[PDB]
RNA sequence: CAGAUACUGACACAGUCCCUUU
RNA sequence: GUGUAGUAUCUG
């Protein structure tokens, strides 16, 4: 079988997946890829008046529930 | 159409820094990492300021670095945790200045994936150990250890999974010999994705969960984990073991705790709070960076605030058990996102928007007068801010980092276009003028009356520290001088100057000899005077100067030899030689101390060819080499320090060649048909050539890289070294006419800035096409105007008086009288949905503003441009996009207004003339065919000029998302999406209908444009791609374009124009970074070059690796595939390698690497 | 496979061939042919030919919807050399087409492909993600990339 | 081995040891099995490397003789970033033809 | 459920026995 | 020449 590479990454979805969890993971991935560039970082920063701490202190509690709570 | 990628700038962006002895002496390092630049820098503990040793490049982002050293050492190394997906050692290396690959091991795959170490770095502070962690679920630890060949060695990985975890911070615990652990901030989130009704994602704390690693079974498990009150950001170590308690300083919001395992209670000190805040009492404060200044006597530790106030901890123990935390106010800073607190009382601080500073300790803050705080005191502290009174600065590293707007052009009175960018964030903001050249300091200014052309200035003894010959020549007068800080006429020199002077030799150790057309005079500095007299009516030529020898030529061509004797006597030959043209240049190299004398003498005839005779008085007066030249030289000179030599033409070039007898390289470059001389100059210790023209021009020799770069100064004619006590470094120079003084001290770069201060960020401005002046405007969240921030003082200022007390509340007045300053002390950053917008008009020439409109509360400024209508004529229009209540995360506003100026009288002047209010915020504001173009989000318009407010033409709503840019050209405009790259809509006039037919198909967060001339749209990105779309030949002005170019800068880009830069150049597509970064993508002229570059970059992509690690292919392609261009940082970087290493890369492709390396300089050197 | 980086210049001569090769002829042709396309797009990656591998990945996906292992091996295999010499963002739009199929067959399908995509190049999708409106009570819409300097 | 559809890959983590190839299986990718441009070595994990099973082959079983190594596609698709490649099964075609052949 | 005829996977061919111990 | 998986078509 093929699939036991595909089982052991998470994010990996089968054929009774709902919308909901889907999305989540798509807000989760991009918000740990906002932290790993430092210009993905900076234009953030500029846009709103705080410091790079608040902003990824921001980024962190938010990944707790994203996309509100499920069904 | 293929492209080549240059550079210009180098990013300037600090995200982390570290500290130690890198090196090998007692003497410590820093390493400061740059966005993906890795970067090496030393401060001189004499004079402090600091110097560049390193800037390699390691073609990857960087998301950590640290430092350690192995138990028993004396070396740091350096751990790298990158994009790459590995891990790796590094380790300077001073003999071979550059760093050295250790260790490389693959742990997953590539990209900043979720499940993917390489985030969070820590490691042992006894070095024995490292451990690399992702933000879930892949806990990685290596086991470093030491064998007998004094070498490094990494251990297989070992496992520390655990499912549903996210990681906050991962520390090392200090622990005296024992096995090591770690501390990491774990949270739950499996129960919060389970329960429909949302109680679960509240009331869930984090965990502070220490890792015992065990070294006897090989083996990481966990051992204590505890749950906490409220959140917290980052963790601080302890020194433990022997020196002081193990433990960790978790500083969570408005809270400072100290945990440790076991059995120990626990201190929690409020966070000392600013008297009298302007902002709302209802923000969080929490730390950003700290430091640590361990030491065998005592140690304490730094903080700093969000408002950058630097506090100073310090932990109260008896044997084991932490009693309390005192805190004391140290001093304030702008803030910064590292610290490095170095030995003998330096402190480095790198500012994440701005300038870096360098500071020194002169206190430590013993037996002060304010009070220090602590836990024991019950139950909301205050204090007071005041000027530093403990540190003082003595350095400043320019940076040009927050960088949103750029524009080249030329508005003073030459034909060097400048840079006008608008940089900075906050109160802090300037507006530099970058010019390309270097940094020009006077010192005094004389004046001379006549027509001087030469000066000399030799030092008196060879022991001699100070200069005080001056020999100042006229075309036939003379007048001798000094320095000696009271620069006055001398008169008691007896050198009978009434002669023309055309050299002042030095010809022993302190004898000079001076040049008069009736022969030769001895001075020397003794009473011991040789004179040789030349009867007859013709005169002297030139002379060739020399620490140990003189070689002179007559008219005609009349040879006489000189060479000196121990003794100190003079001699002559007693032969002459014939020449079949006349003497016209002529150049002689310096004597190193291992040899007698020189090796060959150069001389340059009209025939422009030049002769090269040997000094050996066996083989003398016979010349070896021939070689003509295109152009009669001016004058030569000779370098030192491997050699290479100066050729200096009539017409403005210079030529480069190697030292050899025989001719060899050449490299040409130029310098304005007007004669150039070449003299000896000093720097830093060092020898360098300085060549005259129209424009001043610098050369120097510095790590195997030749620069030549003009000084931006006003036209000069003549130069000579200097060096005394009150300048560091200086050079005597003469002017038009008079006298002045001419001062360097800052190292060998380009682009010169003047900083002029602003008030806040600017957004965006343009150029008045009459008066050459600037509208900039300014807007930032989270900021009170001059007005509303005066009123809540006043108002804040008056109900604390009837606070039922006494009366007698005299602190209003002294108060109101005193406010402490914005650009050291931050700004009252209060409320959540704020705004502040400000018009500027500027002046290019010198900073003194002409006019400010402030507007009032709630009010962005997004767009500004000078127009000219039909209906009026010429009459200046400046329209102004306004936004009304705009909130940031949850997106929405209840419409905008538009503003209307005048600018009359040429340019300093703005009335308000009326304002027409929209439905939604404006975005893009463009003129054309003298009308304006205004996109209102979704929605386009196009809007006429009326009597009270503005007519709405023609609407189209076909635009997806929100429009963030407009362009006009012809009757084809071009509308920027913030999804879709980019809609072409064509505008008839005929009946004043919009209609779209071209569109792209991949979607792209585009940020800016640039048509090049009338199809391609030079785009941009928000992730950093760069890409170009053509529109196909047979379109029918559904129909999609096709892309021609792709490529990946990895930074952000907010600036793209093309113009020529240099005179003569060609047409350039320069843009700017987000980091301080400019690049140019210009292209390849012929076909047979292009094969070689693509040759070289592939080769050079195989036998030299990345520092990091990563394939540079796929690094190119991060989100799209490269597409025809050609990196050329990679290939520049051949110049730096092992003479095996570069004689294998280019025997491939039939050349030698002096071959390889002038035409790749050769390239650089024409289009910039 | 053997020529690798020398392929871009007869990547015309062939594609007239596997145009007529990609019908509905037995299982071996399209079984081999997709082996063809894997190689043909994985020798001449990073190299800007994607212009002929945009027309020939036209093709390949109706051949997916098979159910002999050799034929749906070699098609994935087509698929996933395809991906890393076109990029990502032209495979998930054909990708997302029917991942939400009211049928379970297709589905299957489809998120086996979309797994395939999702494992490789996990940060590349960053940007190439769709945009989702939002329902009666849950945030669907990424803010933080709407803001403007 | 690619071509049975029945052998089970370890995936468990990679190490400081590397794998080695035997006679009868000298140039082959690990994966692919095929015979052009080997580009990286090949690393095993701990569990792959003990006692009995220390330089043993890694597709077949043999004494090895040459280090194993992975192809250029294998590098381009990143396909050695999954850890160690060892077989850990048996086999069906490699373990009937011994009672086949046994009378 | 079975028979027959075609086809695919650079599939492999005394492969050899390498803690089974007194 | 044999064995080890898989697949297609006609007939019963
Ligand atoms: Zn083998
Ligand atoms: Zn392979
Ligand atoms: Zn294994």
């Amino acid at each position: 079988q093929l699939e036991h590479l595909q089982s052991k990454y998470i994010g990996t979805g089968h054929a009774d997946t709902t919308k909901w969890e889907w999305l989540v993971n798509q807000h989760r991935d991009s918000y740990c890829s906002y932290m790993g560039h430092f210009d993905l970082l900076n234009y953030f920063a500029i846009a709103e008046n705080e410091s790079k701490a608040r902003v990824r202190f921001n980024l962190m509690e938010k990944m707790l529930q994203p996309c509100g709570p499920p069904a | 159409m293929f492209l080549y990628n240059l550079t210009l700038q180098r990013a300037t962006g600090i995200s982390f820094a570290i500290h130690g002895n890198f090196s090998g002496t007692k003497q410590q390092e820093i390493v400061v990492s740059r966005g993906k630049i890795l970067e090496l820098l030393r401060p001189d503990p004499n004079t402090g300021k600091v110097h560049t040793l390193l800037t390699v490049e390691v073609f990857g982002v960087i998301r950590s670095l640290m430092a350690f050293r192995l138990t028993g050492g004396t070396k740091d190394y350096i751990v790298v945790g990158s994009d790459s997906g590995r891990i790796v050692i590094l380790e300077y290396q001073p003999s071979k200045n550059m760093f050295e690959k250790i260790h490389q091991e693959t742990f997953g795959k590539s990209g900043c994936r979720r499940i993917v170490p390489g985030q969070f770095l820590a490691v042992d502070p006894k070095g024995r150990a490292v451990m690399i962690s992702a933000i879930e679920k892949q806990k990685l630890v290596y086991i470093l250890n030491r064998d007998a060949a004094a070498r490094l060695t990494i251990s297989s990985p070992l496992e520390a999974h655990k499912a549903n975890t996210l990681v906050y911070h991962v520390v090392g615990v200090d622990v005296g010999f024992e096995n090591p652990m770690f501390a990491c901030l774990e949270m739950d989130y499996e129960e919060a994705d389970n329960d429909p009704t949302g109680e679960a994602a509240a009331n869930t704390q984090q965990t502070l969960t220490f890792y015992e690693l065990d070294l006897g079974l090989n083996h990481v498990v966990r051992k204590y984990s505890e749950p906490l009150e409220e959140h917290g950001n980052f963790l601080i170590t302890v020194p433990g073991g022997s020196d002081g308690p193990s433990g960790v300083l978790i500083c969570s919001e408005n809270y400072i705790t100290y945990k440790n395992f076991g059995d120990q209670p626990d201190i929690r000190c409020p966070i000392p709070r600013r008297r009298n805040d302007l902002d709302d009492p209802e923000r969080g404060m929490i730390f950003v960076c700290s430091a640590t200044h361990k030491t065998k006597s005592m140690f304490f530790f730094l903080a700093q605030t969000e408002q950058g106030d630097i506090f100073k901890i310090t932990l109260e123990t008896d044997e084991d058990m932490v009693t309390e935390i005192r805190l004391k106010y140290f001093d304030t800073v702008p803030v910064a996102a590292a610290m490095c607190v170095l030995k003998t009382g330096f402190l480095f601080v790198a500012s994440e928007f701005g300038n870096h500073y360098l500071y020194q300790i002169a206190h430590l803050g013993d037996d002060d007068e304010e009070p220090e705080f602590s836990s024991a005191m019950p139950l909301t502290f205050f204090f007071q801010p005041r000027p530093l009174k403990n540190l003082v600065l003595v350095d400043e590293l320019d940076s040009l980092s927050p960088i949103l707007f750029c524009q080249i052009a030329d508005l003073a009175n030459e034909d060097t276009p400048q840079l006008y960018v608008a940089c900075g964030r906050g109160p802090r903001s300037s507006l530099r003028v970058l010019r390309h050249g270097l940094e020009v300091s006077e010192m005094a200014v004389s004046e001379l009356p006549g027509n001087p052309n030469a000066v000399w200035t030799v030092r008196r003894h060879i022991e001699d520290e100070f200069d005080a010959y001056i020999i100042v020549s006229f075309v036939n007068a003379t007048l001798v001088l000094s320095i000696g800080e009271t620069v006055e006429e001398v008169t008691d020199s007896g050198f009978l100057g009434t002669t023309p002077t055309l050299s002042c030799s030095l010809l022993g150790d302190d004898a000079l000899v001076q040049v008069y057309p009736d022969g030769i005079r001895h001075i020397r500095a003794d009473k011991r005077v040789n004179e040789w007299k030349t009867p007859g009516k013709k005169t002297i030529v030139k002379c060739a100067v020399n620490q140990r020898q003189v070689v002179i030529a007559l008219t005609g061509g009349e040879l006489v030899y000189f060479e000196m004797d121990p003794s100190g006597q003079l001699n002559e030959y007693t032969e002459r030689k014939e020449m079949s043209a006349d003497v016209v240049c002529m150049s002689l190299a310096n004597v190193p101390p291992g040899e007698q004398r020189s090796r060959f003498l150069a001389v340059g005839l009209v025939d422009n060819t030049v002769r090269i005779i040997s000094l050996d008085p066996s083989d003398c007066l016979q010349p070896l080499s021939m070689q003509a030249l295109p152009a009669q030289p001016e004058s030569l000179c000779i370098v030192e320090m491997f050699l290479y030599l100066n050729i200096g033409l009539q017409n403005g070039v210079l030529l480069r060649t190697v030292l050899d007898p025989v001719t060899g390289d050449l490299s040409d470059t130029r310098t304005g048909s007007r004669p150039v001389k070449l003299f000896r100059v000093r720097m830093q210790g060092q020898e360098a050539v300085l060549a005259m023209s129209s424009r001043s021009w610098l050369s120097y020799s510095y790590q195997s890289r030749f620069h030549l770069t003009p000084l931006s100064y006003e036209t000069l004619e003549f130069a000579s070294g200097f060096a005394s006590e009150q300048c560091p470094e200086g050079i005597v120079a003469i002017s038009t006419n008079t006298l002045r003084i001419l001062a360097l001290e800052k190292l060998g770069a380009v682009f010169n800035q003047v900083a002029f201060p602003l008030q806040y960020t600017p957004r965006k401005f343009v150029i008045h096409p009459e008066s050459n002046n600037l509208i900039i405007i300014e807007t930032d969240h989270n900021a009170y105007t001059e007005a509303t921030k005066a009123q809540r003082k006043q108002q804040m200022a008056e109900e604390m008086v009837e606070a039922a007390g006494e009366l007698a509340a005299e602190m209003a007045a002294a108060f109101l009288n005193e406010n402490l300053p914005e650009s050291i002390f931050g700004a009252p950053k209060a409320g959540n949905g704020q705004w502040a917008s400000v018009i500027r008009v500027m002046n290019p020439i010198q900073g003194n503003t002409l006019d400010l409109v402030q507007l009032e509360q709630n009010e962005a400024a997004f767009s500004v441009a000078v127009c000219r209508f039909s209906n009026t004529g010429e009459d200046w229009y400046v329209l102004v996009g306004v936004a009304k209540d705009l909130i940031l995360n949850p997106r929405s506003v209840a419409g905008g207004f538009v503003y209307t100026y005048k600018l009359v009288n040429n340019g300093e002047k703005l009335e308000f003339l009326h304002k027409t209010p929209v439905e939604e915020v404006p975005a893009a504001i463009a003129p054309f065919q003298g009308r304006v173009l205004i996109g209102v989000g979704k929605l386009l318009r196009v809007y006429d000029l009326g009597k009270k407010k503005l007519l709405r033409k023609c609407e189209n709503k076909h635009i997806a998302n929100y429009i963030s840019g407009i362009q006009t050209i012809g009757h084809r405009v071009i509308v920027s999406d913030v999804q879709e790259s980019f809609i072409w809509v064509r505008y008839k006039r005929n009946e004043n209908q919009l209609i779209i037919f071209a569109d792209d198909t991949y979607p792209r967060w585009v940020t800016t444009a640039s048509l090049l001339d009338y199809d391609t749209v030079a785009g941009a990105d928000k992730f950093g791609n760069i890409c170009v779309v053509r529109l196909p030949p047979n379109t029918n002005d559904s129909q999609k374009a096709e892309v021609i170019m792709n490529y990946h800068v990895g930074e952000t880009v907010l600036s793209l124009q093309k113009t020529t830069l240099i005179p003569g150049g060609s047409e350039s597509l320069v843009y700017t970074t987000l980091s301080g970064g400019i690049g140019i993508l210009v292209p390849f002229t012929s076909h047979e070059d292009h094969d070689f570059f693509q040759h070289v970059e592939m080769h050079l992509r195989s036998e030299h690796p990345p520092l990091c690690g990563r394939d540079h292919l796929s690094f190119r392609s991060y989100y799209f595939p490269v597409k025809n261009v050609i990196d050329g940082d990679l290939c520049e970087q051949f110049n730096s390698m092992e003479p095996n290493k570069q004689k294998n890369v280019s025997e491939e492709l039939d050349r030698t690497p002096p071959e390889v390396s002038k035409k790749l300089e050769d390239i650089r050197t024409r289009y910039a | 496979e053997y020529i690798g980086e020398m392929g871009k210049d007869y990547i015309y001569a062939v594609t007239p061939l596997l145009e007529d090769a990609l019908m509905d002829r037995d299982l071996v042709h399209r079984q081999t042919a997709s082996a063809v396309v894997q190689h043909m797009s994985l020798g001449v990656y990073g190299f800007g030919c994607e212009d002929s591998l945009n027309h020939l990945l036209n093709y390949v996906w109706p051949n997916v919807f098979e159910t002999s292992p050799h034929v749906i091996q070699a098609v994935m295999g087509a698929l996933e050399g395809l991906r890393v010499a076109i990029g990502p963002c032209r495979m998930l739009q054909y990708c997302l087409q029917g991942l939400f199929h009211p049928a379970r067959k297709v589905r299957d399908v489809y998120w086996k492909i979309y797994n395939s995509i999702y494992i490789g190049s996990q940060d590349a999708l960053i940007a190439h993600y769709p945009r989702i409106y939002n329902d009666d009570k849950n945030t669907y819409i990424r803010y933080e990339l709407d803001y403007i300097l | 081995a690619k071509h049975h559809p029945d052998l089970i890959f370890c995936r468990k983590q990679a190490g400081v040891a590397i794998g080695r190839l035997c006679e009868k299986c000298d140039g082959k990718c690990v994966i692919c099995d095929s015979y052009v441009r080997p580009c990286t070595l090949v690393r095993i994990c701990d569990e792959c490397n003990y006692g009995s099973y220390q330089g043993r082959c890694v597709i077949c079983g043999g004494p090895g003789v040459s280090d194993a190594y992975y192809c250029k596609e294998c590098t381009i698709q990143e396909k050695d970033r999954d850890g160690c490649p060892k077989i850990v099964n048996l086999g069906s075609s490699k373990t009937d033809l011994f009672y086949e052949r046994k009378k």
